[PDB]
């Protein structure tokens, strides 16, 4: 079934360019064998955004733990 | 269970804390300024509470003079690096301990010389003199070295904060326990007992003048308890919230805050008094 | 300053019992001098309530990075 | 027709509560051990009211013993089991009526004194040893039957609160009504017609300096019923919100519960005000 | 503390006057030391309002055990 | 636009009883005494004393239906309409006996201060005839409208004791009427009578062997800043009702909910005659 | 008392300008001793705004009785 | 067209049964060449009902102006 | 008919585990020749789960009246 | 960004602040007056400080006389066109301005007759005839400029509001600035120096009864500084605001506009202090 | 008056980042002493943001006419 | 294609009856190649409606700045 109906990402916005200064608390989604749908709202605009697992701030705000 | 529920604006208390701070240090300022200029320049010292309410002019005006760096960290935020955050909050501390230490010195100076007043005239001497620096001003100056090491200035969104950081929430309601106790209980049982026999004492005379001089001691100690009172009701609530004691309030914890932040800003009215018994009798 | 009230914790009665399907959103605070919070926004009732850090579906959740 | 409405968010009574509990916990436990210590240990009384005002004291002393308790369960909820829910209950009901009481007496002692100055020396003296104690103690005590019955412990919300549990609406109304008659109502009429009959009798004196003891008597008194006056008043309302007479209000039934905790934490200040009059004149 | 106002109860104006197909859910209190109130929550005007213990349609549901 | 004049107002039906009964209290034990004293044992000896046991009078007769309006506050009126129109009548007799009484004090003043050489017998004769059909004939001859309009109604929820006029014309010209009464006129003519007065003493500096204006100045300056907010009050209310004001209708229940506080407020005049009495004032 | 405020009406500013189209609900208020109440909740905004006594529009529709 | 879809009355209760205690402020709609759609708001039960236009309750009440 | 249309219970959740001090005011609901319907509220969740008219701790309450 | 939506419907100031200003006119021209008449057109003044309080009064009489213009503003609007909205601002600008570099010459002239009590009494007549009035009425006057050429009245919805329109915002800051200084910094500097000289120079003396006269004095100047205090706090805080400080808030910009209107009305009874504190000694 | 309380305009905080696709109305306000304050609501948040008088958007919305 | 789905203008409300006194905040909205949109909100009605680029009173209001 090359059609793919269930087992959908919310791994679309992989956005590089991410503010850790206007980020707010980022979203973890407990997504059973997915990648990691990082789900950072923003404070300067109100909104959530997706963020790909590759960027430094976000790997230093997870590693600060 | 809600995380936090952090009040965001406060707005009445950054437009009432600054009025409050700038009348007393300009009252501060004035009366210190002028009790040191009188009685600690001039030599118009008489009696022996004199040279302790001169320790405590001294240390309010030590705390008036980093009172406006309050205000502007109330209305503003705080601009001014690390070391003036060390220096105020250090200020501040030793202030708090070296006042209610200094009373405990005039109300068991008053014992020594209510009851004592045949035989306690040179020990009153070395009283007054030379064991009262070790008595208030070093151990007011050694219960300042966590506030020497844990007072800094955070990141927060774009505010750099002034405040005291601690490792852990165990060390926070440490030495919330110990700022209880050494603030209240220890010199208000000293204060207490001297007075209980102060006053059994002196029903033994035929009603004498001599209790004259203790109508200005009693006011000023009351005036300074029942100014200190409340902030340490709200703070002893405080600490009792924590350690998961009461714990079904989240809006109360913000309304004891605001409790806190209110009366610790009316607690700074001991420095007003002080010099306000000298304007009076 | 004694005291401190401008820096509390939202660290506040660490649950264990949290649903890893339930856990749409679990946000974790970036703070200063405070313990990892992570509150998580259910699903079932659309409210954040706090998860422990030793919960083995947040484990779950940061080891996907 | 809603039914109740149960409203427990009241987040400014409890940290308004405790600091008035504690303020006047303080203030009165100094002034009551000073007066049990100087009056009623090294014998300095000297009139013949200071006698029942020692009783008064005796009272007051009893009751800031508890006050600590209830400021317990002012911020936190009840710990102490049963058999202390029962003491502190029946220690605040005599203490209650007890002051009232001993007003009441000393309002008569003045009409005795004032109007029969020449044939009542002797009737004094055996209304101030011996028939007080069953004046004022004996009926206080037969006063608290219901109270030693009924008030204990039940089983809310894990909260364990302590109070008295009627069987009915009608027990409630009942001991509402006899405690506003027995605390206002007849000990009211009695002071205001001793009042009225000194004020009458006085006005044949020619300016006699007889009448400056009564200051402090009569200050006292209108300081007591000023003190207990609008938490009467909000008893009164309260009593009225049952038996279907003003029940349209829901949430006003509410604000007169604040009103009532509120008024009474206020009213527990006529233990403050009885050795303050003594360090006055 | 001659005075009670900790233990109220939801015990005002006890109506004999609901419609059976009205009642949508009549939730009865869990209180101690209280009568056994019942409000129902009404079908026409979406509004909770008491039921008397004594009711015929209140005793015809809880029989219903 | 509709109105909608609908008040919630739960905390005047637990406030507006207190304040009552506690005027009621002292208001009618003062007037008591006072008119037992002076209005039956003939302890009366300045000229002033007559006028204020008019004043007494006038108030005693006030505070005997007070608790009409303390009921009233808080539960509806179902006493009647006779005894509606009573309390109205005793209402607004008072109200402009107290202030006639005022006057007249202020125009005896100024006949003892200034004409000190030849006004004797007609401030006797005042005194003693003409304050009667100077006061207490405007004073019911003002009534006639209350004795009129006055009747109790429903208001589609409960009673109501008011009155009831044909056009709102009525009410503003009655309104306008009872502040050009009660404060402009009668405060024009005691400030003129206090302004001769205080220039005719500055000629006499050389003696000051009276001071007696020490207790008028206190009890007319503390009855007019008792009545001023409540006339402020009605004046920019009357001024809403003829078209000046238009600012919505949350204006007008703010209005209409100071009115009230203010008006229950503004009968401390009733415990200001005798409470000066007491003092000596 | 000669102040009189505890029993007054909606009764400010009649509009004559009223449109019978956009009158849903001419709410005549019933006020004793007090003029006639023509309050009319509107249709295009929803708000309910007094009219006159002497309109045609309201004399015309309470004239179908 | 003898359907008569369109021009329909609001005309459907013509209760007689009319509390002039209870009675909130009548609405008398403006229906055009219709009867007197009189609608009155209960307060007991805060509902918006049409009464017939032959009550007396409610011809005193629109005599009373 | 053995399709069955109308006339459905709300008897589906026969659930035995039903803690006592987590329960809120349970509504017995008025369905005529049915079960016991006890949807009783829980405090914890705030959400309303039906109940089997078996456990020991409803029984004791409906017995406690 | 939302930049002020300065529209909240404050009801409670429309109704607080025609009471505040009624009753601080009324108290303000019956003192005033008073004061006029007794020591201005009498002769009446004994002492050097009558003349400077003289003209104290004069300057509060031309103030008093505009408050219930004020008052008409506060609970209407504006209908007197542009010349008396000129008039107004303008007599409020230089009685600001005046009351305080009158006190300034209060405080100077008493640092002359206490210090320089030997050789300097004709330099205190040519203080208090000559070289007064260009002393403070001159610059008083000189710094009306920009009220007399801003100050209009605006073509609104209705409402014709009476304020200074500035080009822009820097004007507003400047002029604010340039206000909080000559009211507050250098007059409250001037005062305090030559006060701590009197203080200094004092103890020198063994308890003179030549100090009986600075008490009023100095209550004089301390119940000014003190009416004057909040609203330059509010209006300093309001200043920051401008010019992008603490530009994160926008409704606390709102609560600063509203504590500005409350403080500003209550640092008008300035007004009030004058002839009450020569009722008073 | 030498302080200015009354006439503040809702000219402040000027901001350059609008986008013209999400600006659907943008308000201009007509208010006396102060600058042209233009607020438009954005499409995005429904929520009214400040514009400044310099923004090509801005200009060339006012250049149509 | 002559019927244009799409790129449709809100050109339609030409009033030339605008109230200066009761004009609110006029939007003039950024449509690219298209006529000057003016919706001008009433203070009187609380509704945006569009008003014509040729009155004197919006020249007035555009002209002033």
């Amino acid at each position: 079934k090359p059609v793919s109906l269930s087992y959908r990402c919310p791994c679309r916005f992989f956005e590089s360019h991410v503010a850790r200064a206007n980020v707010k608390h980022l979203k973890i989604l407990n997504t059973p064998n997915c990648a990691l749908q990082i789900v950072a709202r923003l404070k300067n605009n109100n909104r959530q955004v997706c963020i790909d697992p590759k960027l430094k701030w976000i790997q230093e705000y997870l590693e600060k733990a | 269970k809600e995380p936090c529920f952090r009040e965001e604006n406060a707005n009445f208390n950054k437009i009432f804390l600054p009025t409050i701070y700038s009348i007393i240090f300009l009252t501060g300022i004035v009366g210190n300024g002028l009790v040191i200029l009188v009685m600690g320049y001039q030599k118009k010292l008489r009696s022996m509470t004199d040279k302790y309410r001169l320790h405590l002019s001294v240390a309010d005006l030590l705390f008036v003079i980093t009172l406006p760096f309050w205000a502007v960290d109330a209305v503003a935020n705080w601009y001014f690096g690390n070391f003036l955050c060390k220096a105020v909050h250090v200020i501040y501390t030793v202030n708090l301990y070296s006042s209610v230490l200094i009373l405990a010195f005039i109300s068991l100076d008053r014992y020594l010389a209510i009851v004592h007043a045949t035989n306690s005239q040179r020990p009153r001497k070395l009283l007054a003199e030379k064991v009262v620096y070790v008595g208030v001003w070093i151990p007011a100056l050694l219960l300042t070295i966590p506030d020497f090491i844990f007072a800094n200035v955070s990141e927060a969104d774009d505010r750099y904060i002034c405040d005291r950081f601690y490792p852990n929430d165990l060390w926070v309601v440490v030495f919330q326990f110990q700022h209880i106790m050494v603030g209240l209980i220890l010199p208000g049982i000293v204060i207490l007992s001297c007075y209980c026999i102060i006053i059994s004492k002196l029903s033994h005379s035929k009603g004498h003048q001599k209790r004259k001089a203790l109508k200005t001691t009693v006011i000023l100690i009351l005036a300074f308890f029942a100014c200190w009172l409340p902030y340490y009701i709200g703070i002893s609530i405080d600490s009792f919230i924590l350690l998961e004691i009461i714990k079904q309030g989240c809006e109360f914890e913000n309304t004891v805050h605001k409790w806190i932040s209110i009366t610790e800003a009316l607690a700074f009215f001991h420095c007003c008094l002080n010099p306000i018994l000298y304007a009076f009798l």
